[PDB]
Parts: C-alpha cells; sequence; structure tokens
C-alpha cells in the first residue's frame, strides 16, 4: 500500500530525499510563570517545553552539593492521537524510557556544576505527533534552556533517517515511521560526535554508516535554524 | 535502596589500571567473560551464568487476549524485576526503577519489534485469542555485565521452552497435556545478543566534548564496580547475519560514527561466538532429552 | 534423589543456599544485619522483611501468605536481641516449583523454610536450634499416608500437611513445633499419626542438613 | 490480577441487568476509634444507614503547619454505586464545612481522619444530592462524642435535591449545593430546609444527652 | 508399553521354558509350529516383512497352505498408550521416500517382522485346498514359526524357472502358481474386472497396503501369485468373525458406480468411438469391457478400465451394526462379506480385526471394544477417513516428483486426453500413473481461437509455436511435457505441464 519513494524522488508529503519537515519555533510561550519556554512545530509535531527553575527544592534529599537534581517530565496527552487515548500513559515504560534517555543526556550537556542545591524540571508537554517525534522533542528542549539562560555547551539536535533499503529519507512522518525501519539520531554541536543514537528496528549494519552520515549532515541543517530563530530573538530585546 | 559507597582512591586505580592496560580479572578490554548455560530437567528453565553474575529466566505461556490495536500478534511482556540478591540497591519490585525499565525495553525492542520471536503465528484466534508469553529474568548473582547476560537468558530461556500443543475447533480450543502428546517449540526469526560497551573518560566532559582525539578507554563487559563508576555507555544488539537489532545511545560519553561502528564491528564477532556457544550446548542437552525420540521416530525412509 | 543442599554458593551476599527437593528448587539469599529502613527500624529488635517470588509470573498476595508462614517460623529460629535496631531482607527466588502454584504450596514453602536455615547458618546470625520443614500428603487412592511426596502424588491428594520443629539438646530432641498447617480434610487419628512420622521423618532431615553444613564450612575453617 | 490484592479472572466482565423523614441517631457502639456514629433516615421513598468513624487529632510531625487539617474519605457503599468523582466532589464539600465550623487553633501538627462510610441506601419505590443531610448528620456527632472543638452543630435540610447547610439557628449558611432542581426554588427550599435543620440539631443535642 | 527385549528378541523353542510361561501365560494355547519351513515372498529390497507363506503337499493328495501373519497382539493390548497411539495414526502412509510407520520403528520392522532365522510368534491360518482349489477346510490358531530364507520376488520367480531344487519351498510355490489362476478365475467367473493388473491395481486402493511407485510398470507373476491366497483368507476370517459376533463384525467394502458418473463416462466414449460399457452387474462390466477394444489406441482397454474404478465407490471400513447382509456388496471382488487382515503392523483394521479372530478363538476372551455397537463405530469412522487421505496423498507424492524427473530429462512422453474443458485438458500419463492439468491458458497464443464443443468432447486451440489449428480429442494420444513457461501473476517462470 502506497508509495514512500520513487526514482522521481517525490513521497506522498512531496519531500526530497534530503529536504526537512516545516521548522518553525518561536520562544516565550509562558514568560509570566516559568523560567524560560519554547514552542517547537516539526511538521505536524506539536512539542511545548516550559522550563520551571532554577529553584531550590524544599525537601532536603533533593538538595545536592555537587551539582543540581535534573528532572525531565515528559508528559504526552490524550489527544495527540487521531482518537482519544483510552491507555494511561504517564506511567507507563515507553514515557518512562524517553524520560531516562532525555535526562541522562541532557544531563551532560547542561552544566548543572555551577547550579548546587537547585533541582530543575523540563516539563515537555507534547501536543501532537505525526511521527518523527523522538527526534522533534530533543530539539524543543534545547531551544528551551537557552532561552532559560541555562548553561551549556552546544546544541543538541534531533534528527530521524527512515532507511528504504539503500535509500536514506530524512525527516519522516507516520507512514515512513510505520512502513520502515526509522533510525533516529542526535549530533551535540558542529561536531561529527554522537551524543545519541537510538534504533529500534533492523538496520544493516553495513549500511550503517551512509544513513548516519547524510544524518549528522542533516542535522547541521537543522542547527542554523536554532541560531538565526534565537538571534532574531534576542536582537529585538536588545534594541528595546 | 542504600548504595556502594567507594572510595577516591578506588576510582583513580580502576581508571589507571585502564590507561595502562590491564584489567582486574586479567582480561582484555575486548575480552568477554565465557558463559555458560544450564539448561534445566522442564522446557525453558534456564540457568544462565557468566563468570559470578548469576541470572536465571522462567518462560512460561497463558491464553489471553489480544490488545486493540493490532489483534493479529500476541504479547511478550518482559520483567526484570529485581530483589537484593545482589545489593540493596535493587529492592521491593520498583522503587526507583531506572534500570528495570531500561532492561526490559531494551529486550523487548530486541525480540517483539524487530522479531526475534514469531508474534504473526501466536494468534490461536485472530481477535480472540492468542498466546501471551511471558519472560521472568532474575538476577541471583551480579558483578556487572547486566544488559548482555539479561538477552542470553531471554533467548537460550525462549529456544529451550515449548508450549501446549492446541486444536481449535470454533473457538473452543482443546488444550493438550505434555505427556499426552508433545509440546510445540516457539517461533524464532533471529538471535538478538547484547554487548554492551562501557566508557570511560581519561579527560573531563569539556575536552572531551569540542577535541576530536580519539584515546577513550573502551571496555566490555563491566564489573559491579566498574558499572557504577562508567561515565557513559553504548548498549548494541546484533543478530548473526550483520544487521544491528538495536541501538540504545542517550547520556554519556559522545562518540564519533566510526567508532560507534568499530563497536558494532567488534561486537559482531564476539556474538558469533557466544551464538557458537549456545548452538553446540543446546545440543548436547537435547540429545540427551532425544534419547529415545531417536528410536521412536516416524520420519522414516521407504 | 531426595534432597540436596549447598551453600555459599553467591558470592557477593553475606549468606547464600541452594535447597533442591526433587522438581522444587528454591535459592535463598540472607542479607544481612544491615543498616534499617525507618518504617522498618524495631527497637530492641532485629526486623525482618522476607519476599518469596515465584519462577513463573510475578508475586502477587499469595507470597505475603507465605512471608507470613515464613516469618512466624523465622522469628525464634533467629535470636531477635542478637540486633536491636537493624533489618535482615530474605529473599527467596523459587527457581522451579514444578508443580501448580496456586493449588498446592506444600513443597514451595517446606524448601523455602530450609534454604532460609542454611542461608541464616552460612550468614552468621545466631540462631537457637535447628529448623528444618518436611512435607506430608495423603493421597486419596489408598485413603493414606505417603511422606515426601512426588508430583504426581500431590496430585492424587486429598490432603496435604507441613510441619516444622524445633531440635534441641543434640538437634534430636523436639523443643517445640513451629508449624502445623494441615489442610484438607484431618480427622484426629490421623493427625497424631502425622506428628508421630513426622518426628523421625523431620530428624532424618536434620541429620542431613547438619552433615552438608560441616562438610562444606571445614576445607574452609582451618586450623 | 495486581500485586496489592486478588482481583480473579481478568477476562470476567460484570453482570448486565433486567418533615418527611425520621432520623434515628445513635453513637459510641464501636470501639478502636475515638468516636463513631450512626445515622439510618427512613422515608418513603429510601431507607439508608450511614455510619462514620473519626480517627484522630493526630500528630503529623516532621514539620510545623499553620493550623490542622480535615481529610474525607467517602467509601462505595455496598448497595450503592457512584463514580469516585462525585465522592471526591461531596469529599470536597463537606471538608469546605467542617473548615468553617470545626476551630482548629487548638491543635498544631493535626490532621484528622474522617472516614464516611456510604453502606446501605435502599429504595422501595441526582441520589448523592439526597444523603448530604445524613452525612453531616453522622459527621458532627463523631467530631462531639470524640471532643473535636465546633462552632455550632452543622446540619442540613434537602428540598428538591437542593441542599443547604446553617449553623446558628438557621442565621448562617455554611454551604449551597442545587443539582437538578428547578429554577427559582430559592425560597422554598431556604424555608423548608430550615424547619428541617431545627428539627435535626435537637435530635443530635438529645444523643449526646444519653451519655 | 513397547517392549524392552525388542533389537534382541527370539521366541521360544519350548512351551514349558521358565521365563517363557511368566511372560505369557495363555502360551498354552498358542501352538508350536515353528519346525515346519517356511519362507517369505516380498517386495525386492523390502521395507519390511509383513508375510511369511508355505505350501506343502500331504501324501493323501491335498495341498496345504498356510498363510503366516505377524503377530502384534503379544506385544500391544487394546487400552493401551501405543494401541492409544496406533488408532491415532490410523494407517500407515507410503510417500515417495518417506514412510509414516504407523508403530515404532523397532516394533514394526523388527519384532514383529517375521525375520529369516530366527524364532517368532505369527498367527497362523492353515487351509488345505485340493487341486482344482477348492477350501477343504481352514484352521484358526495363534503360532509359533520361523522362516529360514525370505525371498524377493524375483527370487521367487527365479526358484520357480529352476526344476533342480525340488526342497518344499521350490515344489511349493510351483504348486501356489499352479492354485492361483484358478482361484483368480472364480473371482472374474462371479462377476469382476481384472484388479490384479499393474495399471488398474495403482489407481485404486491396496489389499495389502502395498506402496504406489515411482513409475507404474509391469509385475510379476509372483505378485499375483500371493494376492488370491491373502484373498481367499481375508474371506475365511469374514465368514469367522460373523459367527463371533454378527452387529459389531469389522468390515470393508466397495460399491458399484453412480448412474451420474457411469452416464457421462459412457457418454463420452459414445460421441467418440460409439464404445459402451455396462452397468447391469459386474460380470457385464467385466464382459463389456472385454469388448471395447481398439488398434488405433492399444491402451484402450487399459484406459476404460481404469475410469470405471475411478467412477467405482472407494473403500469403506464399516461395521455390520448398521448394515445387514446383502448390503456387504463388493463390486470388483464379488463377496457378500470381507475383512482385510493382512499386516496389523501398517493397518489400524487389521489390528482391529485380530483381536476379534484372537477372540473368536478363545485365545483371549473378545474385548469390550469389539462387542458392542459404539465404540466399533467411532473408531470405524476415524479410520476408514484415514486411510482415504493417505491413499490420495501416496498418489500426490508421486506427482510431483514425476514433474521433477519429467523437467530434469527434459523428456516428453504419450499420454491421453482423459477429460476436455472449455479451457483446459486433463492429461493421464499413464507410464508413471499421474494425472495433471494441461491450462490452455499457457499453452495458447490467443484464448479467442479455443473452440470447444461439450456434446463431442473435442477441443481445438491454436498452440504456441505453430501458426495453424491442433484438434484435441478425447480418448487419443497427445506427446506430454513436463516444461518451464513464464508465470502470469510473477516475474519469473515456473514448470507446468504442457503439450508441444
Amino acid at each position: 500500500r502506497l508509495e514512500i519513494y520513487s526514482p522521481e524522488g517525490l513521497r506522498l508529503d512531496g519531500r526530497r530525499w534530503n529536504e526537512l519537515r516545516r521548522f518553525e519555533s518561536s520562544i516565550n510561550t509562558h514568560p509570566h510563570a516559568a523560567d524560560g519556554s519554547s514552542y517547537m512545530e516539526q511538521g505536524n509535531n506539536k512539542i511545548i517545553t516550559l522550563v520551571k527553575g532554577p529553584k531550590e527544592p524544599r525537601l532536603k534529599s533533593q538538595m545536592d552539593t555537587s551539582k543540581a537534581l535534573l528532572n525531565v517530565s515528559v508528559n504526552i496527552t490524550k489527544f495527540s492521537k487521531f482518537e482519544r487515548s483510552k491507555s494511561s500513559h504517564k506511567n507507563e515504560r515507553r514515557v518512562l524510557e524517553i524520560q531516562t534517555s532525555l535526562v541522562r543526556m541532557f544531563e551532560k550537556n547542561v552544566m548543572l556544576n555551577i547550579y548546587p542545591r537547585t533541582v530543575i524540571d523540563i516539563e515537555i508537554h507534547v501536543l501532537e505527533q505525526d511521527g518523527g517525534i523522538m527526534g522533534s522533542l530533543i530539539n524543543g528542549i534545547t531551544l528551551a534552556l537557552i532561552d532559560a539562560g541555562i548553561s551549556m555547551f552546544d546544541y543538541i539536535s534531533g534528527i530521524s533517517v527512515g532507511l528504504y533499503d539503500t535509500t536514506p529519507l530524512l525527516d519522516t512522518n507516520s507512514l515512513e515511521e510505520n512502513a520502515m525501519s526509522t533510525v533516529t539520531l542526535g549530533v551535540v554541536g558542529k561536531s561529527e560526535k554522537l551524543s545519541l543514537l537510538l534504533v529500534e528496528d533492523k538496520i544493516p549494519l553495513d549500511r550503517l554508516e551512509n544513513v548516519l552520515a547524510i544524518g549528522i549532515a542533516g542535522a547541521h541543517r537543522v542547527r542554523d535554524l536554532m541560531d538565526e530563530e534565537l538571534r532574531k530573538h534576542a536582537q529585538k530585546r536588545v534594541s528595546n | 535502596a542504600k548504595d556502594i559507597e567507594i572510595s577516591a582512591s578506588e576510582s583513580k586505580f580502576i581508571l589507571e589500571a585502564l590507561r595502562q592496560n590491564y584489567r582486574l580479572d586479567g582480561r582484555s578490554f575486548d575480552q568477554f567473560r565465557d558463559v555458560e548455560i544450564t539448561f534445566g530437567k522442564e522446557f525453558g528453565d534456564v540457568s544462565v551464568k557468566m563468570g559470578n553474575t548469576k541470572v536465571h529466566c522462567r518462560i512460561s505461556c497463558q491464553i489471553a487476549q489480544p490488545y486493540e490495536d493490532r489483534p493479529f500478534e500476541g504479547l511478550f511482556v518482559i520483567s526484570t524485576e529485581i530483589s537484593p540478591m545482589a545489593g540493596s540497591q535493587f529492592e521491593n519490585g520498583n522503587i526507583t526503577g531506572e534500570d528495570e525499565v531500561l532492561c526490559s525495553r531494551i529486550i523487548e525492542k530486541s525480540v517483539r519489534r524487530s522479531g526475534a520471536l514469531d508474534v504473526e503465528g501466536l494468534c490461536i484466534v485472530a481477535g480472540s485469542k492468542c498466546w501471551a508469553v511471558r519472560a521472568d529474568v532474575h538476577f541471583l548473582d551480579c558483578d556487572g555485565g547486566f544488559i548482555d547476560a539479561s538477552c542470553i537468558a531471554v533467548m537460550a530461556g525462549l529456544m529451550h521452552f515449548k508450549k501446549p500443543d492446541i486444536t481449535v475447533h470454533g473457538e473452543q480450543i482443546i488444550v493438550h497435556p505434555v505427556n499426552e502428546r508433545e509440546p510445540v517449540p516457539l517461533g524464532i526469526l533471529h538471535i538478538p545478543i547484547c554487548v554492551t560497551f562501557s566508557f570511560f573518560n581519561p579527560q573531563d566532559t569539556e575536552e572531551n566534548i569540542k577535541g576530536e582525539t580519539n584515546s577513550e578507554i573502551s571496555i566490555i563487559d563491566a564489573t559491579l564496580k566498574e558499572e557504577l563508576l562508567r561515565d557513559g555507555v553504548l548498549t548494541v544488539t546484533l543478530n548473526k547475519n550483520r544487521e544491528v537489532v538495536q541501538v540504545s545511545k542517550a547520556g554519556g560519553l559522545p562518540m564519533d560514527a566510526l567508532t560507534l561502528m568499530k563497536c558494532c564491528h567488534e561486537a559482531y564477532s564476539i556474538i558469533e561466538k557466544i551464538t557458537d556457544q549456545i548452538l553446540q550446548l543446546l545440543k548436547e542437552d537435547s540429545e540427551k532429552r532425544n534419547k529415545y525420540a531417536a528410536m521412536l521416530t516416524s520420519e522414516n525412509a521407504r | 534423589m531426595s534432597v540436596q543442599a549447598e551453600i555459599g554458593i553467591l558470592d557477593h551476599v553475606d549468606g547464600s543456599s541452594e535447597f533442591v527437593s526433587q522438581d522444587t528448587k528454591v535459592i535463598c539469599s540472607v542479607t544481612g544485619p544491615i543498616e534499617p529502613k525507618a518504617r522498618q527500624e524495631l527497637p530492641t529488635q532485629l526486623a525482618l522483611e522476607i519476599i518469596v517470588r515465584p519462577a513463573k509470573g510475578v508475586a502477587t498476595t499469595r507470597e505475603k501468605v507465605l512471608e507470613d508462614k515464613l516469618r512466624a517460623v523465622l522469628t525464634p529460629l533467629i535470636t531477635r536481641h542478637c540486633y536491636p535496631r537493624q533489618l535482615c531482607q530474605i529473599t527467596c527466588q523459587i527457581l522451579e516449583s514444578g508443580e501448580d502454584e496456586a493449588e498446592f504450596s506444600l513443597r514451595e514453602l517446606s524448601c523455602c523454610i530450609n534454604a532460609a536455615f542454611l542461608a541464616l547458618v552460612d550468614a552468621g546470625i545466631a540462631l537457637n536450634s535447628m529448623c528444618a520443614s518436611i512435607p506430608i500428603a495423603i493421597i486419596k487412592d489408598t485413603s493414606d499416608i505417603i511422606v515426601d511426596p512426588t508430583a504426581e502424588q500431590l496430585k492424587i491428594s486429598l490432603s496435604v500437611h507441613t510441619l516444622a520443629l524445633e531440635f534441641v539438646n543434640g538437634g534430636k530432641v523436639v523443643k517445640n513445633v513451629l508449624l502445623l498447617d494441615s489442610n484438607g480434610d484431618f480427622n484426629e487419628d490421623q493427625l497424631f499419626s502425622l506428628l508421630e512420622l513426622g518426628e523421625q521423618k523431620c530428624q532424618e532431615l536434620v541429620t542431613n542438613i547438619r552433615r552438608i553444613i560441616q562438610d562444606n564450612i571445614s576445607p574452609r575453617l582451618v586450623v | 490480577q495486581d500485586r496489592r490484592r486478588l482481583l480473579g479472572p481478568a477476562a470476567a466482565k460484570p453482570m448486565a441487568f433486567s418533615s418527611e423523614q425520621e432520623l434515628s441517631l445513635h453513637t459510641g457502639f464501636i470501639e478502636n476509634c475515638n468516636g463513631s456514629a450512626l445515622v439510618e433516615a427512613r422515608s418513603l421513598g429510601h431507607q439508608t444507614s450511614l455510619i462514620s468513624a473519626v480517627y484522630g487529632p493526630r500528630s503529623i510531625r516532621g514539620s510545623f503547619t499553620s493550623q490542622g487539617t480535615i481529610s474525607i474519605q467517602l467509601k462505595n457503599g455496598l448497595l450503592e454505586k457512584y463514580n469516585t468523582n462525585e465522592l471526591k466532589e461531596v469529599s470536597s464539600f463537606l471538608m469546605g464545612i467542617f473548615n468553617s465550623v470545626v476551630n482548629l487553633s487548638r491543635y498544631p501538627k493535626s490532621g484528622i481522619d474522617i472516614f464516611v462510610y456510604l453502606t446501605y441506601d435502599k429504595d422501595l419505590t441526582s441520589q448523592i444530592s439526597s444523603l448530604i443531610p445524613h452525612c453531616i448528620t453522622s459527621i458532627t456527632l463523631a467530631l462531639a462524642d470524640a471532643g473535636i472543638e465546633l462552632v455550632d452543630m452543622a446540619g442540613a435540610g434537602e428540598a428538591n435535591g437542593t441542599v443547604v447547610s446553617f449553623i446558628k439557628n438557621g442565621e448562617e449558611i455554611v454551604g449551597f449545593w442545587k443539582d437538578d432542581g428547578d429554577d427559582e426554588d430559592l425560597l422554598e427550599c431556604l424555608d423548608r430546609c430550615k424547619e428541617q435543620y431545627n428539627r435535626y440539631r435537637d435530635l443530635m443535642i438529645s444523643c449526646l444527652m444519653n451519655q | 508399553c513397547l517392549p524392552a527385549e525388542g533389537h534382541d528378541w527370539k521366541a521360544p523353542t519350548k512351551l514349558d521354558d521358565p521365563e517363557a510361561v511368566s511372560k505369557d501365560p495363555l502360551l498354552t494355547k498358542r501352538k508350536d509350529l515353528r519346525d515346519k519351513l517356511i519362507c517369505s515372498i516380498d517386495p525386492p529390497g523390502c521395507v519390511d516383512i509383513n508375510d511369511a507363506l508355505h505350501a506343502k503337499k500331504l501324501p493323501n493328495g491335498n495341498w496345504e497352505v498356510g498363510v503366516h501373519i505377524a503377530d502384534v497382539t503379544h506385544f500391544v493390548k487394546p487400552g493401551t498408550a501405543l494401541d492409544a497411539e496406533g488408532a491415532a495414526r490410523g494407517t500407515s502412509v507410503y510417500l515417495v521416500d518417506k514412510r509414516i510407520d504407523m508403530l515404532p520403528m523397532l516394533l514394526g520392522t523388527d519384532l514383529c517382522s517375521l525375520k529369516p532365522y530366527v524364532d517368532r510368534f505369527a498367527f497362523s491360518v492353515i487351509w488345505e485346498l485340493d487341486d482344482s482349489a477348492n477350501i477343504v477346510n481352514v484352521n484358526f490358531m495363534k503360532s509359533v514359526i520361523r522362516s529360514r530364507e525370505a525371498f524377493s520376488y524375483e527370487q521367487a520367480q527365479l526358484r520357480i524357472d529352476d526344476k533342480t531344487q525340488n526342497d518344499e519351498l521350490t515344489m511349493g510355490m510351483r504348486a501356489l502358481l499352479k492354485l492361483s489362476v484358478k482361484l483368480k478365475q472364480k473371482r472374474l467367473e462371479a462377476g469382476a474386472l481384472n484388479l490384479a493388473s499393474p495399471e488398474v491395481k495403482v489407481h485404486m486402493d491396496s489389499e495389502t497396503s502395498d506402496p504406489n511407485e515411482v513409475e507404474i510398470k509391469k509385475l510379476l507373476a509372483t505378485n499375483s501369485l500371493v494376492e488370491e491366497f491373502m484373498l481367499l483368507a481375508n474371506i475365511s476370517v469374514a465368514r469367522k468373525i460373523y459367527d463371533a459376533f454378527p452387529q459389531t463384525a469389522m468390515l470393508r467394502r466397495h460399491a458399484a458406480p453412480p448412474s451420474t458418473n457411469f452416464e457421462i463416462l459412457n457418454e463420452m466414449l459414445n460421441t467418440r468411438k460409439n464404445m459402451s460399457i455396462s452397468l447391469e452387474s459386474s460380470k457385464a462390466l467385466a464382459d463389456s469391457l472385454d469388448r471395447c477394444v481398439d488398434p488405433e489406441d492399444p491402451y484402450f482397454n487399459t484406459l476404460v478400465r481404469i475410469m470405471s474404478t475411478r467412477c467405482m465407490m472407494a473403500a469403506q471400513y464399516f461395521y455390520s451394526g448398521a448394515y445387514s447382509y446383502p448390503d456387504f456388496r463388493h463390486y470388483g471382488l464379488a463377496v457378500d462379506i470381507y475383512t482385510h487382515f493382512t499386516s496389523p503392523i501398517r493397518r489400524y483394521c487389521d489390528v482391529v480385526a485380530h483381536r476379534q479372530l484372537a477372540g473368536a478363538i478363545g485365545y483371549e476372551p473378545l474385548s469390550l471394544t469389539h462387542r458392542d455397537k459404539n465404540k466399533m463405530d467411532m473408531i470405524c469412522r476415524n479410520i476408514n477417513r484415514k486411510h482415504r487421505n493417505a491413499q490420495f496423498a501416496g498418489r500426490a507424492s508421486i506427482e510431483y516428483y514425476v514433474g521433477q524427473v519429467m523437467r530434469n530429462n527434459e523428456s516428453t512422453e504419450t499420454g491421453y486426453v482423459i477429460k476436455v474443458f472449455n479451457n483446459g485438458i486433463v492429461v493421464l500419463v499413464p507410464k508413471f500413473g499421474v494425472e495433471g492439468l494441461i491450462r490452455l491458458d499457457n499453452l495458447t497464443e490467443d484464448p479467442n481461437s479455443a473452440a470447444f464443443d461439450e456434446v463431442e468432447y473435442k477441443l481445438t486451440f491454436v498452440p504456441t509455436n505453430s501458426d495453424k489449428p491442433r484438434d484435441v480429442y478425447v480418448f487419443d494420444k497427445v506427446e506430454v511435457q513436463v516444461r518451464s513457461v513464464m508465470d502470469p501473476i510473477t516475474s519469473k517462470r515456473k514448470a507446468e505441464l504442457l503439450l508441444k
């Protein structure tokens, strides 16, 4: 059922084999009760992030002399699908799995060293997903932390590649996700060193280089939008 | 839960042992401990021992309702619930449960998401009746090696496992005893075996991240002290067909694609070896189970 | 075979044991005396928090009923006043039941009790007395007692009985009965028959466990 | 099934299916509790029995709190079926009345555990509106028996699915509920419920007078 | 329930041996006979020994023949686990290079096999035939035999062609070939077509459970020799068990053709060549099939014979609990009472009949299984079904392998068109016995030059690698091959049965 690609370079969205999806973002969506915030659109993956804190926790066990405690809560509401989510997801392994992955990864990207006896809570609310969602969530975090003034080394940028045998298709939707093996990757800074590589499906080892190499280019392309967005915003609030 | 408090001197010492190119066990960085597979007196009981790390897996099946989204598949549920027989930092089912989730999730990503156990054929009646296969992985001793050992315990457990021969008429399933007729073994599509590379920094994060040098100490098959002390990890899982089944990388030391793929290539030799070891061990236990079954063959020549 | 026991097999835990009784196979660890949780701090007493986890599926309500049964027996076995304000977690993992878990608990329970004794011997925690426990059924076919029954014999039971007795002054004078859980129909003349037989069959089991611990301890401790 | 409780076969499903009142009070009839009350109400419509038990003042140390607090559990009857959320609403309602009636200042670091058992409700002929007089009668009695301070006895009527609770002899209102009553009932109901409150006031005082 | 001796077992010499009278205590009722020469008459490179036979002369001018059937009743008892297993399988299924055993391997092909130079238990049916071939008497007993040499059909054939071995086995075999041609004439006389011909034999159900071949070929006058002696031993048994109990007797039959299959078979022969066959009696069939000959195609008799046996109803095992004695008809074996006991190794029915026969003579008691209706009837149904599927499967197994060999030699061979459809023909290849559909579709250049007359049964298409139309008649020669052609629904080739 359906074409996923053709020799004529089209899809049923109509993207090209190294074309990105619609990247829209804007920052400060809660600038009255959240220390930094950002809204992230990639496709129809509609992600809002708030950062609340740095703040001291009022429980002593959450206080830590050596670095801040970091909490990343991934909340997925009941209207992210096309239908009403019948299930409880805020108490599921799939979501705790994403949590454990984002936290350990951003824990090293963010300097928590310069915020001792602190707790940071990153609060990530998904409004819709239409797949390519695992790389989209990383990107929303990255714009929230830079807005909140929380120091960092680099931008991690998430991007997905679906391999249609030898044909790597950069960025993904619901069809692409459900009809072949998808790779999800992140790079930190303009480095070739990968923070995150996540594979859920049979990807051949012999072709393992082809999907990552195009993805590390594809990642650089996402990162320059993030800078452009941010400096267009910072210039605004330094003119006034 | 209560955790092990090691010294600063321990932390220094184990790094220096890697830097000057030895190991505590007298191993090499690329050397995996010998896994011995002890098949039970029942189907799907496997005792899996790698040196001091002792893990068990027992497989059970039951008749179960498919789920709403895809009722044309059955169920694989992995309990990697852990109780204190390795420490006190694991207690009372879930109490933190970070490790529970990760081991459970990777084993699912290996066997159900990719395939390494047939799921289509688990439907006895589509949309009504299916097998549910439950892997309950219980560690009794641990000396690191956590994911690697658990995986081998899941696949040997499943391969030795067998399930009631069933006859359907309508929706009535006549369940047949395992002395009455011979129980049927599960379908296996692939052999995932994990190899967990534990990455240790000789520098600090800041010098690592915009450096490009590779001088990172790559070790597999960590000890208990090593598991705690690792700055980063790559868990990569392959099958004995040159395909990567699953990768979990998410926190710890970053790595170039070439170095990651290096890792994969090393693991690819090591998993044929474990797969081989597993094959010939299975055979020799099977020969003893087959000893009068060979006599009573109904597949014979004309 | 009948029974086999080993100690010391696990190395990371304060003490451990492997108890096998035919088909039934229980491996045990005692951990502690260790630092109490605040909810399991008791003033003059060592705390016991026992966990029984079945091989097939995941632990439920059943294992709490077993925990209570185990806890009853173990509270006068372990010298409570030996450690005040410390906890001991005894974690008993069943590697094969080889029977039906909801229906019969006769072999399962007897095995746990013995693996707990051994593990505690390896652990070094004070033990006033020797405890073992034996499984006793009655089958409907002859309408009579069969001692130390197999899996098949359990199926054809009308009733089933475990006894545990506390062994002093040469490990051969019955001090007390720490358990006698008699489930199914019985009338009194059977029950005193189950004590009588019970006595002698326990004392053999005590001999065998006694023997095992000496042989396994003796190359370790040398002079 | 579950790890905390036995729930039997899980693919199994339920069975499909095919002053006008007298309140007589009782207290101090069961023990392991600081005070208890029993309210049985009989009416043409329906007969009902409500048990209450109040546990504590309890100390809740390891923190200093400005003043005490009240915590309300409603427990689903054994012959009445309700949504968990409605029980929460009514718990929330009753808490806000009791907040106003119980004086809380004689007791630092306090939590009080109130249990409302809505055991039996039976029709011979919403629903949750009707039993609010009876809950308020029960719980007050219990706070009185235990020796918990109170501004006035709390008590209410139900006129036309509308519940109004008063203290001080009908003078002050401590809560109002209207759910599926008719528009503009206000005068009829307040007049009618005042009668009811004054009538059950004295009943509670006379229960407390046998002890 | 498989006996522990069974790889080293020999049977006793004495029935007063210690061990022997504790193993079987029913042994006093099992006659010692092992001192009379027996020999076995089996397939070349036999898959197992199912039988042994002898014939000896009495000086009083009788010839005595004994059918020595393998005894499975000392090793297996009814209601055992082995029995239950044996019942479940119901038949032994011969395939092309797989044999699928009904009993375990060592039980079936060693123990119960009547090996040469080894003493072995048998059930003896021993019966005297006068020279003109009429049964003088017949005995049923249990026994102990030995066979001394196991012959292949060929060796048995050559021992008939020697005249200078004048031992009992040679003289035996010559008299057996003499008696046999009379006995066969009786069956034909009463009213039957030939079934002993190899060609007929392969397209019909087996009498002994004989394997269906790789390539069908003439088989020997020794193959024909042992068919009749078994037939009459089966008939002797049939009558006995009916006496033993008349409402739960294990039986077998086949029945006359339906009207419509026969009517349509004749219609094709009628229009084609104005040749015709009869449905009066099985005698009138034999007379009419005899009279339908042409030297235009010389396989003509052979072919109508085959067609008649397909339209005739398949063998059904049954019981006398719901049928009466006039209903036990056979329409080619010309009997009104029948069973099959030939080989209780291969066939479950033969073991049912065996136990009933052992109980008939009081060796055992009659078992409850064989002396009430409904326990008998359920099993009869199952085992009946299992035999049809087996026989069909043995023919299917031949068919796809001859598809391999036809393709590997790349041969073209003489077949006959048996059915003619509006977009196909069915070709019978009777040098191997296989039948296959040739799809016209894959063998035409255009589907719209297919000219079919249904009243005459004759097709015409224009072939691929011809430019002219080719007629294909029903019942005429065609040169058929198995050859790769391109798939219409794939992008690769597959080997199909096709004509030039």
